RNA sequence: UGGAGGUGAUUUAAAUGC
RNA sequence: GAGCCCGGGCUCCGUGAGGGGGGAGAAGUCGUAACAAGGUAACCGUAGGGGAACCUACGGCUCGAUCACCUCCU
RNA sequence: ACCCGGGUAGUCCUGGCUGUAAAGGAUGCGGGCUAGGUGUCGGGCGAGCUUCGAGCUCGCCCGGUGCCGUAGGGAAGCCGUUAAG
RNA sequence: GCCCGAGUGGUGGCCACUAUUAUUGGGCCUAAAGCGGCCGUAGCCGGGCCCGUAAGUCCCUGGCGAAAUCCCACGGCUCAACCGU
RNA sequence: AGGUAGUUGGUGGGGUAACGGCCCACCAAGCCGAAGAUCGGUACGGGCCGUGAGAGCGGGAGCCCGGAGAUGGACACUGAGACAC
């Protein structure tokens, strides 16, 4: 679980933060 | 306002008491019962709060609430704020107009009585009345009668016959 | 550190009580406690005490009858009017009978019942019943 | 009894004599006592150790009990014997020993700086000084214009 | 010390504490801001009339299936799209498209659609200023336009 | 100990009479430090744990 | 009689079911 | 000395292609992740990698594993 | 992927940054009060033993570190003078 | 058949229940929830003993917080609501 | 989370029914702020009101009491009084 979520949250964050940074 | 209904209205033990009371005194609605409960509650509440406080607070407050209960007649010749709390919803109901009309022997039975005062077949003092609630004082008991009435203007109203067959007063 | 030395006296005294030892020792000692035990003895709750004043400290050795149920200090030590007494009467005490809500007063120190008979009040100090 | 400060460890239970007036099987005059004190402060010893040697050699456990009454304003004891003469350090010994030590630390750290623990007691000794300062100001052994710092610690010692 | 400062002059700390910790009641926070009043259209109101855009029927929830009668109505001043649950059996009948339909809530404003219905926050009372429970009984009045 | 029933230290006093000069000194049964004779320069006692260990034979009267 | 460690560990036994 | 106007800046209301997630629907598919040592104990913070559940490294923790082997404790 | 054979960053050192955890005893800190028992570490004390050193042991005390348990608390597990009284 | 009764019921809001906002009167090992640990500023909170003031604090008097509403009495309206004293 | 430039104060003066940075000339650099200022939201305020065993919580409706307004916004006369439903 919290492994999952942390990396899902991180990936969401990055990918989206990539989309914001871009 | 002028009513109360306990936290839970459909409760059996509360409802039983009433329905037995309801026939006993022959109310028209429950509200009437309630009137007297809620009236009883206030005397108690106050009687209690007064006794409790510091004895130096103008004692007039106590006197006053013992005076009225004497005059009304609930209290006879007892001197404690604790007897007041020893009243019940039955005692108040004994004090009504309706009750007191059947008692004296002005009416055959309380159900009959409900008819009489409405159409103005009971005089009190010099006045007629329409409200069977009417709180009847002790001093006021002696002055219930007939004068310009259908029960007593003659001696051949069947009304006189209906009251005579019974002849029983007492608690209603 | 300590504060409320009184209270740390009283609280022993009660937890002392609840066990049912015979007598107590209270290592820190004072007027407050001294006086309060005095008034306490005056009502009778306790038997006899001796304090020995050591160059360190007063200590009270107290004799326990068995009477005391519960006797505690007041936390912020509220001021209480002589009209508000009745409120603080109903709350803290167990019933009308007992009457040692020990307050501190203009006259000195008293219980609740000794306060009411005079007629004077103030900030609360502790209780006993 | 205890206070586990910068520790979890209950403090020593060392306890005073419950004597309130002094031994008379021990015997010294107000004059003799005063000499002993002055001689020891002349050595370079300090008041705690002055009270220590007098205890171990001359058999006087604390000075207050023996001396007062001889001017019953208050108890007469070591440094109050010293101040009347002018032998007292204007800094209280309390505050002095403290600061004294402190300046030694700094020099270690100077040469050795990779020291957690040694760094961490610098922080633990200053903050006792600070306090000891703070209240004295208000009591008045140290003027209100002062404030504590590591250059104003290296000036008081030298 | 069980939390709180107790002390004569401290009270202010008390006074701010409560308030700080009050805002963990969703309901309290929400009203004191007025989120109840801003979000779930109405502008707060008891009820709202609106023009029946169309009639739609939706599915029931998890243990359940049955065609609930729902309208789509547009509140007029609110100007907001509301899908809605219609009381009664036959009903969907007595409601013509483009009659006025007064709308209310149903069963706590919290958002809670009743157990069966997913969405529906709201209720309908009326068709052309005469209600639905009056149109389930044949005698009382019957509809127009 | 007896911290709430009056704490009294373990202590006592004992009159020590020097064996090198006959000098009479009052000594705390617990020497914390080296006590020095005032007319010999000797050591009567040495400080270790608890009670100062008395160095060799020195006369004693126990108070 | 009941509790805490330190390390061998065993692959010869297979995914899912409204 | 108002309203009024003009040029620019900032903010807010009605409304918009497109875009994010939630509580769901539980008849399609992939896998077996966890819950039994779940069949490689599990979790944990950090880092990389994999379609997915997840795997691995390093450090921690037992809310840790089943005998066995060794060690202590009323 | 578990298993095996290679393998970079890293693991080490120096200076700096970063600041997270099941960073636990999942138990903030300080004071006072409230049966006990036992093992253990260090310090004190009165003895016996001695290799004449507190080396081997008995008991009281002080500080710490475990386990068991009375009264009490707890929802229960448990906690219970190292409190969760 | 039960309730209530010229009312009774629906939606919405507020208060009670909810010691689910803890002053009265809540918790925080494992249920939500202890900061990973310390320091000390602002704050709150403070050992004993004597003397001054009497700022808080209590007591008494005195100026004053309109009427109304509330509570109690008596009186008025047939009764009460309502009003008057 | 820092704000403040008639801005805080001083001297002298104007204007006003009148004190006053109200306004103004000169001089000074204060004034306010984590005991939460400033800014943003919301809102007439009070007597009361609802509810609740109490403590408390919510509320400003008739009515009374005080202030503000009169299509938005500014402006004077006339009168003791208006910048005038």
């Amino acid at each position: 679980m919290r492994w999952k979520w942390i990396k899902k949250r991180i990936r969401r964050l990055k990918r989206q933060r990539k989309k914001e940074r871009g | 306002k002028k009513y109360e209904t306990p936290p839970h209205p459909w409760i059996k033990e509360r409802l039983d008491r009433e329905r037995v009371l309801m026939d006993k005194y022959e109310l028209k609605n429950k509200k009437e019962l309630w009137k007297h409960e809620t009236q009883l509650k206030n005397f108690r509440r106050r009687a209690r709060r007064l006794l409790a406080a510091r004895g130096k607070q103008a004692e007039i407050e106590r006197e006053q609430l013992l005076a009225r209960l004497k005059r009304l007649g609930l209290l006879p010749e007892d001197a404690v704020l604790d007897d007041v709390l020893s009243l019940t919803i039955e005692d108040i109901l004994e004090r009504r107009l309706q009750t007191i009309v059947y008692k004296k022997g002005l009416a055959r039975t309380m159900r009959q009585a409900r008819q009489l005062i409405v159409h103005g077949h009971i005089e009190v003092n010099g006045q007629i009345i329409r409200s069977p609630s009417y709180l009847v004082l002790k001093e006021e008991e002696d002055t219930i009668t007939y004068a310009r009435t259908s029960p007593f203007a003659n001696p051949q109203h069947p009304e006189r016959m209906m009251i005579e067959k019974a002849k029983q007063g007492g608690e209603a | 550190t300590l504060l409320d030395p009184l209270a740390n006296a009283l609280s022993h005294i009660t937890n002392s009580e609840r066990v049912g030892k015979r007598e107590v020792y209270i290592k820190p000692a004072s007027k407050l406690i001294g006086e309060v035990l005095r008034v306490m003895q005056k009502y009778g709750y306790i038997g006899e005490f001796e304090f020995i004043d050591d160059g360190r400290a007063g200590v009270y050795r107290v004799q326990l009858l068995g009477r005391i149920n519960k006797a505690g200090a007041i936390k912020p030590r509220f001021p209480v009017k002589v009209s508000e007494f009745e409120k603080w009467e109903k709350r803290f005490l167990p019933a009308f009978e007992f009457g040692i809500l020990i307050v501190s007063t203009s006259q000195g120190v008293m219980s609740h019942k000794e306060a009411i008979e005079k007629g004077i009040g103030g900030r609360l100090i502790a209780y006993v019943y | 009894m205890a206070r586990m400060h910068a520790r979890k460890r209950g403090k020593s239970g060392s306890k005073r004599p419950p004597r309130t007036a002094p031994p008379i099987w021990v015997e010294y005059t107000v004059e003799e006592i005063e000499n002993l004190v002055v001689k020891l402060r002349k050595e370079g010893y300090s008041t705690a150790m002055i009270g220590t040697i007098l205890r171990d050699q001359y058999g006087i456990p604390s000075v207050k009990l023996f001396k007062d009454p001889d001017n019953p304003n208050r108890n007469l004891t070591i440094t109050r014997i010293l101040e009347k003469h002018g032998l007292a350090p204007e800094i209280p010994e309390d505050l002095m020993f403290l600061i004294r030590r402190a300046v030694n630390l700094r020099k270690h750290l100077e040469q050795h700086p990779k020291d957690l623990h040694s760094m961490r007691g610098l922080q633990l000794i200053e903050s006792k000084i600070r306090r000891l300062v703070k209240y004295y100001k208000r009591k008045g052994k140290l003027p209100k214009n002062w404030r504590y710092d590591p250059e104003t610690a290296k000036l008081l010692v030298r | 010390g069980k939390k709180a400062p107790n002390g004569e002059f401290a009270g202010r700390k008390l006074k701010l504490k409560r308030k700080k910790f009050r805002w963990s009641d969703i309901r309290y926070k929400r009203r004191v801001l007025r989120l109840k009043e801003k979000s779930d259209p109405l502008e707060g109101a008891p009820q709202a009339r609106g023009i029946v855009l169309e009639k739609i029927a939706v599915e029931a929830k998890q243990p359940n299936s049955g065609m609930r009668k729902a309208v789509r109505v547009q509140l007029i001043k609110n100007g907001k799209v509301v899908t809605a649950f219609c009381p009664g059996d036959g009903a969907i009948k007595f409601i013509d498209e483009h009659d006025e339909v007064i709308i209310e809530g149903i069963g706590g404003p919290k958002g809670g659609s009743m157990g069966d219905i997913p969405g529906i926050r709201y209720k309908v009372v009326k068709v052309n200023r005469v209600s639905l429970k009056e149109l389930v009984k044949g005698r009382k009045e019957k509809p127009r336009r | 100990m007896a911290k709430p029933i009056i704490p009294m230290p373990r202590s006592r006093f004992l009159r020590v009479k020097c064996i090198d000069c006959g000098n009479e000194q009052i000594v705390f049964s617990h020497p914390a430090t080296k006590v020095r004779c005032l007319i010999c320069g000797a050591t009567l006692v040495e400080p270790t744990g608890g009670k100062g260990i008395v160095k060799a034979k020195i006369l004693e009267v126990l108070e």
